[PDB]
């Protein structure tokens, strides 16, 4: 039966004196001007030490409390619950998991769920033993909770030898596990009757199957019951059968944190009145003689609550909200006044969190101490790259050494050779000069229709002009050639899935490694935006991307019109606002774009805002930005602070001054030859390649066929909320992602999106 | 962490007060204020003890006083930069600073609370101090004036002249004469 | 001496032969011909308590 | 309000953002004080082929959060997977 506790309200006196009591100086816990204080996760012991301790008593489990013994006890912090606080009211609940007679003694493990507000906390975790020889199996019982078992149904016999189990079952029994993977996610509730032979084996779980996405979907159930058994049988299967996923990784070595000097109390007294444990062993000579101890042994909780301190500090930086997860073996007994080196190490990763062992030692180098605890990392953002940087070859060295790299490399490259005929694993390999599909056979012909069927819509004043991407490959084309003089690795359409793919991929081996946190934001930087929905949020599958950003490149690619030579009448250039004059804002930037944009009635606009003052990029008609360069070459040489002409001049006065500095430049660009060569600048660089004034008004007719693209890629039931909320920021907005009116709003400002204008306007959909 | 970068910068082991010299009292508060600017109410850094010219001492929570330790870090010069080719003017400020052997923020207003409390004590116990008593004078911390010649106690003024009060230790050795004897702690390295 | 060391050496050189005397001719920076980046002031601000424990030096302020 | 419902929006916001990306303007500064500041991130990682976003990211820091960071003592560590394998990995030398 589950034990209830008490409520129980933490005064700051009682912290006060518990942190006091086992030496623990950190300042999250002292009383300071402007903070409220916290309470130490050693503290948990305090208030649920009744409930808990309670569960070794019933008749039932009959035992000699004066050769009690304490085994282990450790803290588990239930995620996203903040830390025990001052003010809080902690409701504690006991329940007793597994009591096993042994050959040596009893043992009892207990759990207890410290609760606050109706939710759950954290739980604390004790096992005892009453040494000594027990037959009482009828009062003997054992939960544990089997790690997952992953499998992978290959074959046609697989999936009918699960079927031969009568514990396999799913929902729909018509599910096809061909080709699927499995998890076996499994709880064995035991008893026991005899010596060796157990009494009744229950094994229950969920059977899950892996998505595109990655998550896990429930499919079935593992339902084991049987009597007079003698092992698990399902456990055994899976064991043989499949393969054991565990959430811990090891480091490559071991990292050295620190080896620390520790000290017990000269009497025990302290610790006892702020724990509640007057276990007279402690305390009083007399029954410490009479149980036949070195003395009166110090708390083992005190040695818990002391060395954990000395993890807080130097692993935790004296962050008491990082370490979530601490645990504790109590390895021998320590007199009061002895001398204690612990040493720490940084022994491996689980779930972003850092795995720390430790291991302390007495004056007579005998161990007494042994344990682990998980810590947060400090906090993290991944910013995920853009075009640009793409090197040949790149992140192929990681595709030879890891797992995770290569079924998102070969995912991908798959998808890539069936559909449109090439490898992308090739294209970044060596890369090619050109490429030319062919459209074979039957599968040929498949192929080709997937080029054929290449659409860009074009929404212009209610019409929609839409036409072939591939204008070339139709129903009598035996072959299509993309080209590129350097190579087709720097041809968007390619450059961007092998971005993509190269990002997608470092990154599941960091989620492999148990690298990433839980809370870290991510951002991606135009392109970069999709490899980091995905990497983080899992928004699509691995195939869905390579073909949203595969396709987002060939959109790019036809959206402007094109000379013979396929030249364009538009381009980005790279402004550093610093160069032309330390007088030359951001404000100053941008007036002088919006009056040549005014001015000569051509094209610029400010499209990538990426450092204050220091780097800037402008698209759109050639010529504009060929005036743009010019007029800010004169404003340096001629040294022209307008913040000052601002103050002392009037609007229509400065504007004018330079709407003549525009429009002396203005006639040299037009007066030049057709697709215009943009020169260097003071602050002034040229984008070599790029062709399309995206992220400029412009691109704003090729939006809603591309609207249509994504929603047919990103599945609603793919959009995980919480993974996205407050760590997601996009480019569009500069927020983070919130599913709030006050969101929705910002975003039609932006924009002016129907979809969006309805639902910001009748918000009160709130009830399903 | 900071304990660790505090020390291989050759400056102190974090404390609650800071010595700077060779700088203005002008600019070190300059400096200070500047920090202070980041900071709550309660985590922020004054002036303790103007001890003399170019002298002075901080003093605050020792982790905001690490805060302008590092404002500072980037703002002097290697001791040893060699600015003799450099015209006097042009050259680079150097100046030394480190933490200062002590448990507490003496002179600040993170001992305010203590202030009305200790003179409740001192009520409590025999303790006070008549002017009629005090044979020579006694020169204020602060005003560099007689305690003697004070309206109210002489007891609770040096208990805020210690607690809350800083310490302008030129303007409070005022007086002239031949000969000053130190009594107080520390041979050589002391307050004479 | 033209350098607050320059000036700590001649003191050494008083030392040397107290009985001695020894004209410290303390130029400054803003003096004629050779020069020297150095204050005319700063550095005898600085160093003049020390000068003046040794009676055989002749302080003497030039330039400007 | 309903999770499925939270959902279904959650979700055309998010199409919407990466949509309309396509046209408005990349508001990395922004960004960048959204995490350097608002977040006191003191550990930025870029995921790419070089240190293009990282290198933008610390001049910003220079720029503007010189004097934040000395006072609120936050150590901040900006780190590329191109270049920076060790300190991500927590795999050092000796």
């Amino acid at each position: 039966d589950v034990i209830k506790g008490k409520d129980f309200e933490i005064t700051a006196k009682e912290v006060y004196d518990f942190t006091h009591a086992v030496g623990n100086n950190c300042e999250d816990f002292v009383s300071r001007p402007d903070r409220t204080m916290l309470a130490p996760m050693d503290f948990a012991i305090v208030v649920g030490w009744r409930a808990i301790i309670k569960a070794i008593f019933p008749n039932t489990v009959d035992g000699d409390l004066l050769k009690l013994v304490h085994l282990s006890n450790g803290y588990k912090m239930i995620p996203g619950a903040k830390p025990l606080q001052v003010g809080d009211v902690v409701s504690t609940t006991a329940v007793i998991e597994s009591v096993v007679n042994q050959p040596t003694g009893k043992i009892v493990d207990v759990v207890g769920t410290l609760s606050r507000n109706g939710k759950p906390v954290m739980e604390v975790t004790s096992s005892f033993f009453y040494r000594g020889n027990y037959t009482d199996f009828e009062n003997t019982f054992q939960k544990t909770v089997e790690p997952v078992y992953q499998m992978h149904i290959k074959t046609s016999k697989d999936i009918a030898v699960l079927r031969s189990k009568e514990w396999f079952q799913l929902d729909d029994e018509d599910f096809d596990l061909l080709n699927k993977t499995l998890t076996f996610e499994t709880e064995t509730e035991v008893t026991f009757k005899n010596a060796n032979i157990f009494s009744s084996v229950k094994c229950f779980g969920p059977i899950k199957v892996e998505l595109p996405t990655k998550e896990t979907v429930e499919i079935g159930i593992v339902d084991y019951e049987a009597g007079a058994s003698h092992g698990n049988p399902v456990v055994d299967f899976l064991k043989r059968n499949g393969s054991t996923l565990e959430q811990k990784v090891n480091l490559e070595n071991p990292i050295p944190i620190a080896v620390l000097d520790s000290y017990t109390p000269s009497t025990n007294e302290p610790y006892a009145r702020v724990s509640g444990d007057l276990n007279p062993i402690h305390v009083s000579r007399h029954f410490a003689s009479y149980a036949n101890l070195p003395g009166t042994i110090t708390h083992g909780m005190f040695s818990s609550a002391s060395v954990r301190a000395l993890i807080e500090n130097w692993a935790a930086d004296s962050v008491s909200s990082r370490v979530r997860g601490y645990t504790c073996q109590f390895v021998d007994m320590v007199l009061p006044n002895t001398a204690l080196k612990t040493s720490i190490q940084h022994v491996g990763m689980i779930n972003g969190r850092k795995l720390i062992k430790f291991e302390t030692r007495n004056e007579d180098d005998v161990v007494v101490l042994t344990g682990e605890a998980e810590i947060e990392q400090p906090v993290t953002t991944f910013v995920f790259t853009g075009q640009g940087s793409q090197e040949q070859g790149m992140g192929m060295d990681l595709y030879k050494t890891s797992k995770a790299a290569q079924d998102v490399w070969n995912r991908a490259d798959n998808h890539f050779k069936d559909t449109y005929g090439f490898s992308i694993l090739d294209i970044v390999i060596n890369n090619p000069v050109n490429l030319t599909i062919h459209f074979g056979g039957e599968k040929g012909k498949r192929i080709r229709e997937n080029y054929s069927a290449m659409i860009f819509e074009t929404i212009v004043d209610g019409k929609l002009k839409t036409e072939k991407i591939f204008k070339e490959i139709n129903e009598h084309s035996t072959s299509y050639t993309f080209r590129s003089e350097k190579g087709l690795l720097s041809a968007t359409q390619f450059t961007q899935p092998a971005l993509t793919l190269m990002e997608k991929a470092a990154f599941e081996d960091l989620k492999s490694k148990g690298l990433i946190p839980a809370d870290a934001t991510f951002a991606g930087h135009s392109l970069g935006e999709y490899a980091a929905l995905a990497s983080l949020a899992d928004v699509m599958s691995i195939e869905s991307l390579v073909e949203v950003v595969f396709y987002r490149g060939m959109t790019m690619q036809v959206a402007v019109p094109r000379d013979e030579l396929g030249r364009s009448n538009y381009g980005m250039i790279a402004i550093n606002p610093g160069r032309v004059a330390a007088s030359f804002s951001q404000e100053a930037l941008q007036y002088v774009v919006e009056r040549v944009g005014k001015r000569t009635g051509w094209l610029v606009e400010i499209v990538n805002y990426n450092v204050e003052n220091q780097q800037y990029v402008a698209a759109g008609d050639l010529r504009a930005l060929d005036t743009v360069t010019n007029v800010l070459n004169f404003i340096k040489l001629q040294k022209i602070d307008i913040i000052e002409l601002q103050k002392s001049l009037s609007l229509e006065e400065v504007e004018g001054h330079l709407f003549e500095i525009i429009d002396e430049a203005s006639k040299k660009s037009a007066v030049k030859p057709r697709p215009l060569k943009l020169e260097r600048g003071f602050a002034c660089i040229p984008l070599v390649g790029i062709s399309v004034p995206f992220h400029s008004t412009y691109l704003m007719n090729g939006v809603k066929p591309f609207k249509s693209f994504l929603k047919k890629n990103i599945i609603k039931e793919n959009v995980k909320v919480a993974r996205l909320a407050g760590k997601y920021i996009p480019n569009l907005t500069a927020k983070p992602f919130q599913v709030t009116k006050e969101y929705f709003q910002d975003v039609y400002d932006l924009t002016g999106s129907e979809p969006i204008k309805e639902i910001i306007d009748n918000w009160e959909k709130y009830e399903q | 962490s900071i304990l660790e970068d505090s020390l291989e910068n050759n400056e102190g082991v974090p404390s609650p007060m800071l010595s700077i010299s060779n700088l203005t009292q002008e600019q070190v508060q300059d400096y200070v204020n500047k920090t202070n600017s980041h900071l709550p109410a309660g985590k922020q850094v004054e002036i303790s003890l103007v001890n003399g010219a170019k002298n002075l001492v901080v003093s605050g929570p020792p982790q905001s006083l690490y805060g302008l330790n590092l404002t500072l870090r980037k703002a002097k010069a290697p001791s040893g930069l060699d600015q003799s080719r450099i015209p006097f003017s042009e050259r680079k400020l150097k100046f030394s600073n480190r933490f200062l052997p002590v448990a507490s923020p003496f002179h600040s207003h993170l001992l305010v609370p203590a202030s009305d409390l200790i003179n409740k004590d001192l009520v409590k116990n025999n303790v006070s101090f008549n002017a009629k008593d005090i044979q020579i004078p006694v020169y204020d911390t602060f005003d560099g004036s007689d305690l003697r010649v004070l309206s109210g106690s002489i007891s609770e003024r040096i208990v805020d002249c210690i607690i809350r009060l800083p310490v302008k230790w030129e303007t409070t050795t005022q007086f002239k004469a031949t000969h000053i004897l130190d009594f107080g702690p520390g041979g050589a390295s002391g307050l004479g | 001496p033209g350098s607050i060391d320059a000036i700590s050496q001649v003191i050494n050189i008083a030392k040397a032969h107290p009985n001695f005397p020894i004209a410290l001719q303390w130029t400054g920076g803003r003096g004629g011909g050779h020069h020297s980046f150095e204050d005319a002031h700063t550095p005898m601000l600085q160093m003049y308590s020390k000068i003046r424990r040794h009676p055989n030096i002749m302080l003497i302020f030039g330039s400007g | 309000m309903k999770p499925e419902v939270e959902q279904e929006l959650a979700h055309i916001l998010l199409t919407e953002l990466l949509a309309y990306q396509f046209a408005s303007p990349v508001r990395w500064i922004e960004t960048q004080d959204v995490f350097l500041k608002d977040f006191n991130t003191e550990r930025v990682v870029e995921i790419g082929p070089s240190p293009t976003l990282a290198g933008m990211a610390q001049r910003t820091l220079k720029n503007k959060y010189e004097s934040y960071d000395a006072a609120l003592s936050l150590h901040r560590e900006i780190l590329c997977y191109s270049k920076d394998a060790k300190e991500i990995y927590y795999t050092p030398d000796p």
